[PDB]
């Protein structure tokens, strides 16, 4: 779905996950390697990162997680195989690369839309006004009061 | 106003003004401001005519 929605990865990142779980269930090469090197499914991505979720247990807190994943990355095979980037796991550097990456997007795209949106409301207001010059945003319970109000009379 | 020769100016004003604040425009203005920097700063050491 990932490559399907975004054939060139032009706003993708990749993360992997139960990273701590994986030292022992590591998911193979063959399979994930091609993942993170984007050659097993057309998906590519501004980086390819990891980060723990837990042994599975629900009430595990974030500082519990957090130290997992520090243990994990220094001692097990995401990084000693050179399948993923240093600087790219564990949960700081995902959430700043995504802070980073959607702030420079937000920066660049909302101008845009926002020149746009002012451009649609002027938009709204040209189909609006020819459909109704007399009147203006009237509401159907608005209609119904006044067709009561007629009708009893 | 219909059919009239300075309210179609007018409009094509309007229009026009639209089009200069055009996403092309504003991409042209933030790679430029890049550009006058980019390949730049060389002059103001060109204009010393020591080496000449």
């Amino acid at each position: 779905l990932v490559s399907q929605m975004d054939p060139h990865g032009r706003r993708t990142i990749f993360v992997l996950t139960k990273v701590d779980l994986a030292e022992k269930n590591v998911a193979s090469p063959s399979r994930i390697q091609q993942i993170i090197e984007g050659k097993l499914f057309p998906m590519k991505a501004l980086g390819y990162f990891a980060v723990v979720t837990g042994k599975g247990n629900s009430s595990e807190s974030i500082e519990a997680i957090r130290e997992y994943e520090e243990e994990f990355f220094q001692n097990s095979k995401l990084l000693k195989t050179s399948m993923l980037k240093a600087h790219q796991v564990t949960t700081r550097n995902l959430s700043l690369a995504v802070s980073d990456c959607f702030w420079k997007m937000v920066r660049e795209s909302v101008e845009q839309q926002a020149d746009s949106f002012k451009a649609t409301r002027f938009n709204l207001e040209t189909e609006w006004k020819n459909n109704y010059p007399r009147l203006r945003e009237l509401d159907r319970n608005e209609l119904f009061e006044k067709a009561k109000n007629e009708i009893l009379d | 106003a219909t059919d009239r020769g300075s309210e179609s100016d007018k409009h094509f004003r309007k229009v026009s003004d639209k089009e200069k604040i055009d996403q092309l425009q504003e991409e042209l203005l933030h790679t430029q401001l890049k550009y006058q920097r980019i390949l730049e700063r060389l002059e103001k050491e060109n204009k010393e005519l020591r080496k000449l």
